């Protein structure tokens, strides 16, 4: 469909101002380019966007009670120092299914301090040679990849 | 002497074959290279062999 | 918006005036295409001169302004003119200027994002290149050629369409705000749709070329060209660069476009169901027609119906003539005898009834037409023409270029024309047994001895003989045939003539609607036979694939996977309109209701009772998920359904749900049982067999209003219902009315609520009701 009705659907006369919760998975959205967002959203703690054709981060408003998101499906590739110009209280992240090459593209996310999970599979920097070490001395603040934990340690459900 | 050369024309669409005792007769038309190589033997040649 | 505004501006300016008024008032609006005739009317008679007369100026060129203005084009940008402010006479609204123009928006002009669509405007094209490039040329060589005259196709195009079911696809892609009322076409071909309206929509166009393209993309181009070597599509669209009348530019192109693999998949299903009709005795007719109906088949990606691929082929085929007659399709005036073609030039006649002894004394009575005709004739790599006269082969020419069908041909068209004296007495060897009636249903004798030529080759040589035989006349030698099929001899047949160079096929474009009989025997207005079941190969085996046999008859599966399938199709056919149906429920998020249907109470049995409550757990959960929310999707809930009859209970789910007969589903991956993609979200695959999902209600997926046109309908005009968009038709409740603009020029009122049956049965039945 188009990000634009179906924002306007989820939006069932509610104000973008009490909700806690959206979700906006197989839509599409033009250029790869969020349409239909903006600073109104203030209480919104969670956010899903999935196989929408995206391929960067520009649009994206400033969201600070937001503490999850996800990404997967997508083709994003470079932009993810927003995150902290528009998302600094976040806590958890997900990215599997997107455009990721190098770990210089990862590196921004040090200074998400609040963060605790991450999520990357499929990707290309999995492919390399002690990746999970290396991010983990790049992000120390970080606890769980993929949902592992240093040693193997499983994640609990929620 | 080995398996004689063989000729083709410049889109490779059609291709020669001829032996060795026959390369005497066509010379003008191998590369250079290919000719220099084959000239000064060309005496001790007696059909297809090099004495 | 302030456009909008200025558009009622001009509106209300326009009816002002007493004229506009008159002609916008009057009539309907069908009149606009008339109007835009009489408006701008010019023409030229040699416009290369004028063009060279025009170029020589300074503005030849007419161009918009404001586009000019915004995209900041300059005048005089190095002492070179571009455009100066004056007013074309006819537009009003657009300003001379020059060529150069052209070129500097070419080349410091406005640049777009993106430009790659142009590749799927113009696919047909790319197309020819691809294939050209594929291609591995060879050696040229010279010599004269047999180019045959004929029709045939020079563009070659998948799923090959008529106009009518293009006109309304041109609409549901580009302009579908404005589009008609939904016809059989789209509901059933949906996946068609939603991919070409994938690639052009939310993009910049220009929509009329798009329409014109598609056009090209649905036509397939038929030419009456000289031809030689096979034929097939690829080659015809560049023919002039692979041989002429004295040269030919050898080259390898049979590995492209997998065209004739489709033709002759189909002929052989045709001749398959054709063949089982034929097992029955009194009603093959329906039979056939429930076995058609009953099946489907894959072209590419997509899942078409076979009636409606049959009503868009030309195979003119003995099998294919059969089914196309049956559906009431008109075809071509084109005739078959065995393998052999025929085509009736000119002439007449009419039957005549004669009689032939089998053995001793054994009348049998065998017909021939008692006139003049002429017919030209065409087997493998041979052509001929000639003419039959009361019983007689008259005159033949051939132009072919092989002894052995030369010899085949002679014999069929003798056969066809009842020349020889076996027709006035058969030979000893034929029985009453070989006579007819495999089981019942006769046989002419005309087909008999095709059989018996067929069955030996010594058969043949006595027919062959049968005709006269004499000295090769001087001159002649040339023109003659031996026995062997020899182009010269000492001793020649009678009343013969050969030649080299392959005979022009005729031509018609003419069509006719014939019928059929009891016995699958088609008769044309006449007491002629234009095909049969006799003419086709007697049986063979095959494995289809992608192939869909939804019939009893026409099926391999045991009693389990087609009770899995049928409780399925029960399943789906509660996806209509009306309360206690699953939609209706969903709206209501009203989860628990679907867990007592009858129809999983019927496919309970089928579940592997030792785990039947662990699986009903999991699946009560998913459900509950998707039916909070409002994000589910329809293609889940059908699958996992029938375990919810059952009360939930402990246990380690390990990730499959199975059956009572070992075969499972996957909660989210596709797999053998269950499949299903979202190109094509109308289709369900079970077991390979196909189940089509009705159109009622949309998930997250289906983007349009697409999804739910089988759920509503037309009803009586009632003024109170309001007036909505195509977009809010979603947030009506089932069995309310609304009114609704459709097309053009056209108002009506709508109400959701579908009507399950289809006019094939509601007719047929009362008409048998008739002749009794």
């Amino acid at each position: 469909m188009d990000m634009k009705k179906r924002i306007h659907l989820e939006l069932r006369n509610r104000t973008p101002s009490d909700v806690k919760e959206l979700v906006l998975d197989n839509c599409r959205s033009y250029e790869g380019k969020i349409e239909g967002l903006t600073d109104e959203f203030e209480e919104l703690e969670f956010l899903s966007t999935i196989n929408v054709g995206l391929a960067s981060v520009a649009n994206l408003p400033k969201l600070n009670k937001l503490k999850k998101l996800e990404l997967s499906d997508n083709r994003v590739s470079g932009g993810l120092e927003v995150l902290a110009e528009k998302c600094p209280n976040l806590t958890h992240l997900n990215l599997s299914g997107n455009k990721i090459k190098d770990l210089g593209t990862i590196e921004p996310l040090k200074k998400l301090e609040n963060l605790k999970s991450l999520d990357l599979f499929n990707c290309e920097v999995t492919n390399l040679n002690d990746y999970r070490e290396n991010v983990f001395k790049l992000l120390p603040q970080l606890t769980y990849l993929d949902g592992y934990d240093r040693d193997d340690k499983e994640a609990p459900d929620s | 002497l080995g398996q004689g050369i063989r000729l083709s024309n410049k889109r490779k669409t059609k291709e020669v074959i001829i032996k060795a005792e026959k390369m005497g007769k066509y010379k003008n038309l191998m590369r250079e290279e290919y000719k220099n190589l084959f000239e000064p033997l060309e005496k001790y040649i007696q059909k297809d062999v090099c004495f | 918006m302030s456009l909008l505004l200025t558009i009622a501006k001009e509106y209300k300016r326009l009816c002002q005036d007493a004229k506009a008024a008159q002609m916008m008032t009057v009539g309907t609006v069908s009149n606009y295409t008339t109007f835009k005739k009489w408006t701008t009317s010019r023409k030229e008679k040699n416009p290369s001169l004028r063009m060279r007369w025009a170029m020589s100026s300074k503005f030849p060129i007419i161009a918009n302004k404001r586009m000019l203005e915004e995209a900041q084009i300059p005048k005089e940008h190095n002492n070179v003119a571009l455009w100066e402010d004056t007013e074309d006479v006819s537009k009003r609204d657009h300003v001379l200027a020059s060529a150069s123009c052209i070129n500097y928006w070419n080349f410091c002009g406005p640049c777009v994002n993106n430009s790659e669509v142009i590749k799927e405007v113009y696919k047909s094209r790319f197309g020819r290149l691809e294939r050209r490039k594929e291609i591995m040329w060879k050696e040229l060589r010279f010599t004269l050629v047999d180019r045959q005259r004929r029709r045939v196709d020079t563009q070659p195009v998948e799923q090959r369409l008529r106009t009518g079911e293009i006109k309304d696809l041109q609409m549901w892609t580009l302009f579908e705000d404005e589009a008609p009322l939904a016809s059989k076409f789209i509901l059933d071909n949906y996946g068609l749709v939603k991919e070409m309206r994938s690639k052009f929509a939310n993009k910049p166009l220009n929509k009329e070329v798009v329409a014109h393209m598609l056009e090209k993309q649905f036509n397939p181009e038929s030419r009456f060209l000289p031809v030689f070597g096979a034929i097939r599509p690829e080659r015809m669209e560049l023919i002039h660069a692979l041989g002429g009348e004295t040269w030919i530019q050898e080259a390898n192109t049979a590995g492209i476009s997998n065209v004739d693999q489709r033709k002759n998949d189909i002929r052989a299903v045709c001749r398959k169901v054709c063949l089982a009709a034929n097992a029955s005795i009194m009603n093959a007719k329906s039979k056939l027609v429930e076995y058609i109906k009953s099946t489907s088949m894959r072209i590419g990606e997509t899942e078409r119906k076979l009636e409606e691929l049959i009503l868009e082929t030309d195979d003119v085929s003995p099998e294919v003539t059969l089914c196309k007659s049956a559906l009431g399709g008109q075809l071509g005036k084109t005739l078959s005898f065995g393998p052999m073609l025929l085509k009736k030039i000119s002439g007449s006649g009419v039957k005549v009834k004669d009689t032939v002894y089998i053995q001793g004394v054994r009348a049998v009575q065998f017909e021939y037409w008692s006139e003049q005709e002429e017919f030209y004739g065409e087997y493998k790599s041979a052509t001929a023409l000639f003419s039959r006269k009361e019983r007689s082969l008259e005159w033949i020419t051939i132009g072919g270029g092989i002894n052995e069908d030369r010899k085949r041909l002679l014999a069929m068209c003798m056969i066809f024309c009842r020349d020889g004296d076996y027709f006035k007495d058969a030979p000893a060897t034929i029985t009453m047994a070989d006579l007819s009636t495999k089981l019942g249903r006769e046989i002419p004798y005309q087909y008999v001895m095709m059989n018996w030529i067929q069955k030996s080759e010594d058969n043949l040589e006595a027919l062959l003989y049968s005709r006269g035989i004499v000295e090769t006349n001087p001159g002649k030698m040339g023109s003659s045939m031996g026995i062997d099929g020899s182009k010269r001899a000492i001793k020649s047949l009678r009343a013969v003539t050969i030649q080299s160079g392959k005979i022009d096929m005729p031509e018609s474009k003419e069509k006719i609607h014939l019928e059929l009989s009891d016995n699958l025997e088609a008769f044309d207005s006449s007491g002629r036979i234009v095909a049969t079941i006799l003419d086709l190969p007697s049986d063979k085996k095959v494995t289809f694939q992608d192939v869909s046999f939804q019939h009893p008859d026409l099926a391999v599966l045991r009693d389990e996977k087609t009770a899995i399938t049928k409780g399925y199709e029960a399943l789906i056919k509660r996806l209509g309109t009306g309360d206690n149906d699953i939609p209706s429920l969903i709206a209501k998020k009203d989860y628990l209701s679907l867990y007592n249907l009858p129809e999983v109470k019927l496919m309970a049995p089928l579940i592997r009772p030792n785990r039947k409550g662990v699986y009903s757990r999991v699946a009560r959960k998913l459900v509950s998920t998707q039916v909070t929310t409002g994000h589910y999707s329809l293609h889940e809930l059908i699958k996992v359904l029938p375990f919810t009859y059952f009360a939930p209970k402990q246990g380690m789910f390990e990730g499959r749900l199975f059956f009572s007969n070992d075969s499972f589903v996957e909660p989210g991956v596709n797999n053998n049982v269950f499949s299903w993609s979202k190109a094509d979200s109308s289709k369900i695959y079970c077991h390979g067999i196909a189940i089509r999902v009705p159109l009622v209600v949309g998930d997250e997926h289906m983007d349009t209003s697409l999804a739910l046109l089988e759920g509503f309908s037309v009803c009586e005009n009632d003024p109170r219902a309001p007036m909505v968009t195509r977009q809010d038709l979603i947030d009506v409740g089932f069995g309310q009315k609304v009114r609704l603009f459709v097309g053009q020029g056209s108002v009506r009122t709508f109400k959701r609520t579908a009507s399950q049956r289809a006019a094939s049965s509601d007719v047929n039945k009362n008409v048998k009701k008739i002749k009794m």
